[PDB]
């Protein structure tokens, strides 16, 4: 049913508002989803000035409904089985070495606009560290995503693995935890384990002179083998 | 949950105007929509207006549009219902509702679509 509701191409606006060791900010984002290819096309804008954390550290926080489930799959797809009502999204994403975010979010539509509205909160991090020392490389690598059922939740657990590649030829890993719950109390589908391959690329807009990041992702459901 | 305060009733002559408004406390951090719905003794319920929360968009019962402005500020979290060419068949009590979750924008128009309502107040036409 909510399925029925990604078939097209479907506009998308995203709001966070932020703050890490006291530092306030917001970020608002707006594009496009398809669903069919698994596509999202986005840009965010730090309407309070600079953004005080590098831009790849919230690619994660600011809508896996629009991830493609090919055919044999269709009856594992918790995300759009939620919708229109949605779901409450919610992390914590460990930074090995420094801070932690801790993110609340819901995803719904609004009429023809799916939006995501977030809050994020981090704490302990270190002054000097890759994260508030801005030593992160603007890019972004691919990852597999973990799903599975929590039953008794009527939701699902999803954990991952993050590798943020630093300008000194290290990296800095991201430890998320995730927990999805549906907002109304329709039937949803529970899905047996698989993954999300998810793909991200940033970018930027020569023309903007605001902080921002283009992004765009190419996500596919795997792991059944038809 | 989420608490609603109605106010800005009162007793106006037919073509006059009224103005009301409601304040919401509580998880307004999940609010997807807020509006207006009626019910005058011995009738039932009747769709007023509903205004989705983030981009603002509107809609109206029939015998509204046009005469009624339906408004919301999100910094303030209040939403107010202006009524214009008031008509003594707009005597009612009015409810103030809200809504956490999402929607199509038809689901709206079902007055018993909220998650939430208020207290109401009176409304009278002469």
């Amino acid at each position: 049913k909510g399925e029925e509701l990604f078939t097209g191409v479907v506009p998308i606006l995203v709001e966070l508002d932020g703050d890490v060791n006291g530092h306030k900010f917001s970020v608002s984002g707006e594009g496009e989803g398809d669903a069919t290819y698994g596509k999202l096309t986005l840009k965010f804008i730090c309407t309070t000035g600079k953004l005080p954390v590098p831009w790849p550290t919230l690619v994660t926080t600011l809508v896996q409904c629009f991830s493609r489930y090919p055919d044999h799959m269709k009856q594992h797809d918790f995300f759009k089985s939620a919708m229109p009502e949605g779901y409450v999204q919610e992390r914590t994403i460990f930074f090995k070495d420094d801070g932690n975010y801790k993110t609340r979010a819901e995803v719904k539509f609004e009429g023809d606009t799916l939006v995501n509205r977030i809050e994020l909160k981090g704490i302990d991090f270190k002054e000097d560290g890759n994260i508030l020392g801005h030593k992160l490389e603007y890019n972004y690598n691919s990852h597999n995503v973990y799903i599975m059922a929590d039953k008794q939740k009527n939701g699902i657990k999803v954990n991952f693995k993050i590798r943020h590649n630093i300008e000194d030829g290290s990296v800095q890993l991201a430890d998320h935890y995730q927990q999805n719950t549906p907002i109304g109390d329709g039937p949803v589908l529970l899905p047996d384990n698989h993954y999300l391959s998810t793909q991200s690329a940033l970018s930027k807009d020569p023309n903007e002179k605001r902080d921002h990041m283009v992004l765009l992702e190419f996500v596919t459901a795997a792991g059944i083998t038809l | 949950q989420v608490q609603l305060v109605e106010s800005g009733g009162g007793l106006v002559q037919a073509g006059g105007s009224l103005r009301l408004s409601c304040a919401a406390s509580g998880r307004t951090f999940s609010t997807s929509a807020m509006g207006w719905f009626r019910q005058a003794p011995g009738r039932e319920r009747e769709f007023v207006a509903a205004i989705t929360w983030t981009v603002g968009n509107t809609i109206y019962g029939d015998s509204m549009k046009g005469r009624f402005t339906i408004s919301r500020d999100r910094t303030k979290n209040t939403v107010d219902l202006q009524m214009d060419s008031l008509k003594p068949e707009d005597t009612a009590v009015y409810y103030c509702t809200a809504r956490s979750r999402g929607f199509v924008l038809s689901d709206l128009r079902s007055v018993d679509s909220f998650d939430y309502k208020g207290q109401g107040t009176q409304v009278t036409v002469s």
